[PDB]
């Protein structure tokens, strides 16, 4: 198609089949289809543990830089990519989130806790 | 008050005025209004200039309307809207000059604080102290509270209406207190700082009893809760300043009734402004009590209290001061009618030069 | 080729239809009405944010303040609501010029130019102001601006340089000794050059679209 | 943790539709409860 409008982007492009996603990173204008046309492959990530219990993702680091450096804005999940490897800073929101759910493991700690003591009451009862 | 030199129309009357049948200039502005074409200044201003009966002023009253819902209604002159206050006042037709005064908004009517001044002391020396608050309020609504010659009218008539005045309704309070408060600031003399203390009691009042957005909303006033602290520092600058100033008793007992009743009460536009951190008002009372007691001891202890009344010391002050303020004023009117005259001069040349130059288009084309 | 023919239909109506629109171009005062029952715009229909209601019915537009003012209050120094609440830091408008839509019959809706002066800071050139139409003004009064306009600056806490993230610094670390270069510097990211200004920071009006003139 | 005359700016923005106010977090992750 003949776009008009939008800025290259580099963002995550779904393939595999069905129940096996798999991904390829790539850099393309933003208004192309998900799977359709884009500029260059930059990458992949395979979301689904190997053999060896290992996620893998492949950067290519060198062409990644030249594309930020021309203004290729990044998805929210290539972000958190890029956060994980180390190239990046951790997002705002996987801290955030990782806050969340430390405070929500807590209370289920606590309530754990308290219906062991409930039962330690009912234990007393016997 | 004012003198009748302040009020005479002699220099007025013998400015120089181009002769326009009103007719003639009046079927040029329809036709630019049917036509959505913008409107000179000097247009309008030689309809007011030659306005020569009662009924004329009604008409130009619909074209002042007609100018301000105009293109150029940013470029109405000043001498075009002293001229017209003082036709106004020469055919009889005072209600009219109050009724623009006050509609502003739609007819575009900002005097000047002479202007002010002449429309108010003819109310004044008529006896009709509701009008003449009614300039007072105009005034301090657009907070023109400059010249010291309006200073000393706005206070005499606050005053006066206010001793009349009993019992005051919360809007009147609200009115009140920024006329006060405003006029009061310019003046350092005893009156001015009587005024402050006044105004910012009355203000302080209506904060307390209908909150802080009562106080604000549509008025040259603060939106920072406290004005009762204001209140109780302009009592603890007098008590503590070197030089020796004072306050009225009046003020004072005010001041004490306010924080008593205050003290002692017996759609979605509902929001809480003011930060959880910060002390309320209503909780600061019990202090705001305990300030006064001791300012008002301080002030007594010292002697800085005048026990005549804020009526009878407005009086004294506008016949002392208001003769001097007369000279002046009228020197800077003769030189703003020569600079208007100027102005007005340089309009016509250039409105002649360009009709000119629209005869060689039409030749050339 | 040489079949490829004129579109003279074409070439007529993009014209035509162009033509129109500067024609019926709609003013202020009827694209930005309210009807305050609904607080929905009669023009376009559409209806207002939540977070809005509050403050279209508690606070006024910029130009139903300077309308009562003389020479449409140019000098005078206008806040905004929203910024006094969020910014302790005096915040303002100068205004230097105003065009008022003279179409309303209260003067209640048009253009305003002045300089900003934002968290203390005060821009060097005057611009259009934006969001004029807004429910958020508040005229500064002249008694109060000596001390509304009185700021101090406090020195600048916010860190210059950071480290580089973890991967980075390896990365840059590593290309120094391959090169030859000994070091045990740390390396470092400047951030002067790159600093973003706050989010409610106003935004070039100039440069901003307007709303259709078709009606819904 | 936030100034505290920042969490009242916040809670007067947002009044009305407010939640509960969080304290600092676990400082580590709390074991999975089985
Ligand atoms: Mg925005």
């Amino acid at each position: 198609k003949a776009y008009h409008g939008g800025h290259l982007t580099i963002r995550l492009a779904l393939g595999g089949c069905t129940n096996r996603p798999f991904y390829r990173i790539v850099a393309a204008h933003n208004k192309c289809p998900r799977d359709g046309r884009f500029v260059e492959q930059l990458g992949s990530y395979d979301p689904l543990p190997n053999s060896h219990g290992e996620k893998l993702v492949a950067l290519n680091l060198d062409r990644i830089r030249h594309w930020i450096g021309c203004g290729a804005h990044l998805s929210k999940p290539m972000e958190k990519l890029l956060g994980l490897s180390g190239f990046f800073p951790l997002h705002p929101m996987m801290i955030t989130n990782a806050e969340r759910l430390r405070r929500r493991r807590a209370r289920e700690v606590l309530l754990a806790s308290q219906k062991a003591e409930s039962e330690a009451k009912e234990t007393e009862a016997s | 008050l004012l003198s009748a030199a302040y009020v005479d129309s002699h220099q007025w009357e013998a400015r120089e005025k181009e002769e326009y049948h009103l007719a003639d200039l009046a079927s040029l502005m329809d036709k630019a209004y049917e036509r959505k074409l913008p409107v000179s200044s000097l247009s309008i201003s030689r309809f007011v200039d030659n306005i020569a009966s009662r009924e004329d002023l009604d008409s130009a009253e619909y074209y002042l309307y007609k100018f301000r819902h105009s293109p150029n209604c940013w470029y109405l002159r000043d001498w075009t809207i002293h001229s017209w206050i003082r036709q106004c006042l020469k055919y009889g037709a005072q209600d009219k000059a109050l009724y623009t005064l006050v509609n502003k908004v739609q007819y575009g009517i900002f005097p000047d604080n002479f202007t002010f001044n002449l429309l108010m002391d003819y109310f004044i020396k008529k006896g009709n102290y509701k009008d003449a608050l009614s300039v007072v309020f105009e005034i301090m609504m657009q907070e023109a509270f400059d010249v010291p010659s309006t200073q000393f009218l706005s206070l005499y008539v606050l005053y006066r209406c206010l001793a009349e005045k009993t019992e005051l309704t919360w809007e009147e309070e609200r009115d009140f207190g920024a006329s006060l408060l405003l006029s009061g600031l310019k003046q350092r003399n005893t009156v001015g700082l009587s005024s402050q203390l006044y105004g910012y009691a009355l203000l302080g009042k209506v904060e307390l009893q209908r909150g802080v957005r009562a106080v604000y909303h549509g008025m040259p006033l603060m939106w920072t809760p406290g004005y009762l602290d204001r209140a109780l520092q302009v009592m603890e600058r007098v008590a503590s300043s070197p030089e020796d100033l004072k306050l009225g008793r009046e003020v004072l007992d005010v001041l004490d009734g306010v924080l008593k009743v205050v003290t002692s009460p017996d759609g979605s536009a509902n929001l809480v402004e003011q930060l959880d951190t910060e002390e309320p008002e209503q909780s600061k009372l019990p202090r705001y009590l305990e300030r006064f007691q001791a300012s008002r001891s301080k002030l007594q202890e010292l002697n800085r209290v005048e026990s005549e009344s804020l009526l009878t010391l407005t009086t004294q002050l506008v016949k002392e001061k208001l003769p001097a303020c007369e000279a002046e004023d009228l020197a800077t009117y003769e030189q703003k009618l020569r600079e208007w005259h100027l102005e007005r001069v340089q309009l016509i040349q250039r409105e002649q030069e360009q009709r000119e130059k629209a005869k060689q288009e039409y030749q050339a084309l | 080729r040489k079949k490829v023919r004129p579109r003279l239909i074409a070439e007529l109506a993009r014209r035509v239809r162009a033509l129109r629109e500067q024609r019926n171009q709609p003013r202020d005062s009827q694209l930005y009405a309210l009807d305050y029952e609904t607080l929905t715009r009669p023009h376009s229909g559409r209806r207002l944010p939540v977070r809005a209601w509050a403050d279209v019915r508690r606070e006024s537009r910029l130009l139903q303040l300077l309308a009562r003012l003389p020479l449409f209050g140019l000098g005078r120094l206008v806040t905004r609501k929203s910024w006094l609440w969020q910014h302790d830091e005096p915040c303002y408008w100068r205004l230097t010029r105003v065009r008022p839509d003279y179409t309303a019959q209260n003067l209640d809706h048009g253009r305003a130019w002045g300089i900003l002066t934002f968290k203390g800071k005060s821009e060097d050139t005057a611009r259009e102001i934006e969001q004029v139409m807004y429910h958020d003004w508040r005229l500064v009064p002249k008694h109060e601006e000596e001390a509304f306009t009185a700021f101090t600056a406090k020195p600048e806490d916010r860190l210059n340089s950071v480290p580089y993230p973890p991967l980075l610094r390896a990365m840059i670390l590593a290309e120094r000794q391959k090169n030859g270069d000994t070091s045990v510097q740390e390396p470092l990211l400047n951030l002067e050059r790159t600093r973003m200004r706050p989010w409610d920071y106003p935004a070039k009006q100039e440069t901003k679209g307007r709303a259709k003139g078709t009606p819904v | 943790q936030p100034p505290e005359r920042e969490l009242s700016r916040l809670r007067r923005l947002y009044q009305g539709n407010l939640l509960e106010e969080s304290g600092p977090p676990p400082e580590s992750m709390p074991e999975m409860p089985t």
